[PDB]
């Protein structure tokens, strides 16, 4: 009848479900492997990541100048902005910080660029010349050399140390500018690495591609496994970029417990210099250091530390500001890049467990449903 | 057959893994799991008789993550750019994030703007106006989705494909 039509189709919808299932089901054993490989790679990264600090290959002299060639064609392309809003002050400003960025991205180049044609010379801690760059405290030029009075390090232009050694205030300047100078030669390093770290994705892209165009499924399944490398690298770069943030002091490191640390390797977060990590019970919320959340029936909201209830109970719209300054918090990652690549890792293996039950039921159903279907056609 | 190259872009939370995911697998989770680097999708609609097979491209909205993302510019034909409607932060950003296209991606590219998360007007922060204010400022196609919902999001794609097919074709 009627009835056999939407019977047969009543069964052209189970095995439509018999096959969109099956695929899933054995497409998650492949994920898992995937989601494995992926971890692993992530890990390899992670725990390579402090020896590489040390035992990365520099930039080649060619490597140098292309990158800062590239940099002045984004000056050049800066001011021209720049002058197109020329009268719109608060743009103009906007972009004169992004030009000044640039500006000192490249002197940083230079120095390095000077060490190949040296123009300057690396140095350890402190004094005597090396080669490379890993081994290096300091760069100086052909007129300032270290002298190391005592336990103490001291920086200087060549030959004047008599017309110092005498002198405390210069003493002084000197042991300061031995400083900044350690500080400054830091900073290009970790942008060294950030430049070769980049440069080495990139030319990763053309082969992924490649892998993924070709027609072979076992070529393609290298394009992920390549992928994975690829975000490894990416990895690095986070810790760099958090690196020199925090060496910059716009951002500060943080353990377990909320305590302020100094160095990546004891970090489970990364913030703001201005922020704190607030407590939620058992979770940490990055907020101003002048800020807490206070939470009232069931609600809550983030206000000056001197607000309180009293401070907005009568206040409507407060509250609601309030309770949207918190709803911006729920997204923030204020981890450091290893904890949340555990972090994620947990929740992905919760995740697909739950995804191969509910599907291996999924296809229990679908052939229990076959009981039936075939049970009324055969009539 | 065609072959699309598409890329998603924006702030971290505004829900770009979310719409890739509904679109490509048709599938929701609440549980956030931060995006580390790039991974693609893959899904073959059909427009005017043609196969058009989309390939589609997540990316990492956190800051430190995103030091090359320039280079993914590269050979994208369009760029979905993605806020929060409950967010104006990562709405005010679609700004430096247009703009960072046009000095990066071939004028060429087929831009789109989603304001996602439509599905919670009762934390709303960025009303649908502003929105298509912002698109039309810019002469870019705009629409509100919701990944939860599955609102808009076979739209958004469809038409972006469309528009590509179309400059394409001619
Ligand atoms: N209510 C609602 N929640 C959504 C929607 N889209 C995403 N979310 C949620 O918002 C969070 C962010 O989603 P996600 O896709 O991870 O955003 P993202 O842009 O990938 N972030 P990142 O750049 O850091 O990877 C997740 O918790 C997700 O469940 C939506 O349309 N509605
Ligand atoms: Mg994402």
């Amino acid at each position: 009848l009627d009835e056999y039509e939407q019977a047969i189709k009543r069964a052209q919808e189970n095995i439509k479900k018999g096959e969109e299932l099956e695929k899933k089901l054995d497409k998650l054993e492949r994920q898992g492997k995937d989601l494995e490989d992926k971890y692993k790679t992530y890990e390899e990264n992670l725990e390579g990541f402090e020896k590489l600090l040390t035992d990365s290959e520099e930039l080649s002299l060619s490597e140098i100048n292309e990158k800062m060639e590239a940099f002045s064609k984004d000056s050049e392309k800066l001011t021209q902005l720049m002058e197109k809003h020329k009268g719109d002050e608060k743009t103009v400003q906007s972009l004169q910080r992004e030009h000044h960025d640039i500006k000192a991205k490249l002197a940083n180049l230079q120095v390095l660029h000077d060490a190949h044609t040296g123009k300057k010379s690396y140095v350890n801690e402190k004094g005597n010349p090396v080669s490379s760059l890993k081994d290096a405290h300091l760069a100086i030029n052909k007129d300032q050399e270290v002298v190391e009075h005592e336990g103490q390090f001291y920086l200087l232009q060549k030959g004047q140390w008599d017309a110092i050694k005498n002198n405390p205030a210069a003493l002084e300047k000197a042991q300061k500018d031995y400083s900044q100078s350690k500080h400054d030669l830091a900073t290009i390093k970790m942008e060294a690495l950030i430049h070769k770290l980049s440069l080495e994705m990139e030319k990763q892209l053309e082969t992924i591609n490649n892998l993924i165009m070709s027609t072979d499924p076992k070529e393609n399944e290298e394009a992920t496994k390549l992928l994975h490398k690829h975000n490894g690298l990416n990895l690095k770069l986070a810790n760099l970029q958090d690196m020199l943030a925090v060496h910059r002091k716009e951002k500060s490191f943080f353990n377990e417990k909320g305590e302020e640390v100094t160095s990546l390797n004891d970090a489970h977060y990364v913030i703001g210099k201005d922020q704190q990590l607030f407590n939620l019970g058992g979770k940490f919320y990055p907020i101003h250091k002048e800020q807490k959340i206070l939470e009232k029936d069931g609600k809550f909201y983030l206000l000056k530390q001197g607000e309180d209830w009293e401070s907005i109970k009568d206040s409507p719209e407060k509250q609601k500001k309030a309770e949207h300054d918190f709803h911006k918090l729920q997204y923030e990652t204020p981890m450091t890049v290893k904890k949340l690549v555990h972090h994620n890792k947990g929740l992905e293996t919760t995740i697909h467990k739950e995804r191969v039950e509910e599907t291996k039921q999924q296809l229990e159903d679908n052939g229990k449903e076959k009981i039936e279907i075939a049970n009324n056609i055969s009539k | 057959d065609y072959l699309f190259k598409l890329l998603l872009i924006g702030d971290s939370g505004v829900g770009k893994t979310c719409v890739l995911f509904r679109f490509s697998e048709d599938a929701f989770n609440s549980t956030f799991i931060s995006t580390i680097g790039i991974d693609f999708k893959i899904r073959t609609i059909e427009l005017d008789g043609k196969r058009i097979k989309l390939q589609i491209w997540d990316t990492a909205g956190q800051e430190r993550f995103r030091t090359i993302t320039t280079a993914y510019y590269r050979g994208a034909m369009g760029i979905m750019l993605v806020y929060d409607i409950t967010n104006e932060k990562s709405f005010d950003n679609i700004r430096n994030w247009i703009r960072n296209i046009e000095e990066h991606a071939s004028a060429d590219v087929e831009k789109m703007i989603l304001g996602n998360k439509c599905d919670v007007n009762d934390k709303r922060q960025v009303s649908k106006e502003r929105g298509e204010k912002l698109a039309l400022d810019y002469g870019i196609k705009f629409m509100e989705t919701s990944a939860k919902a599955n609102i808009n999001v076979e739209n958004a794609f469809f038409t972006l494909a469309r528009d590509i097919k179309a400059k394409m074709d001619k």
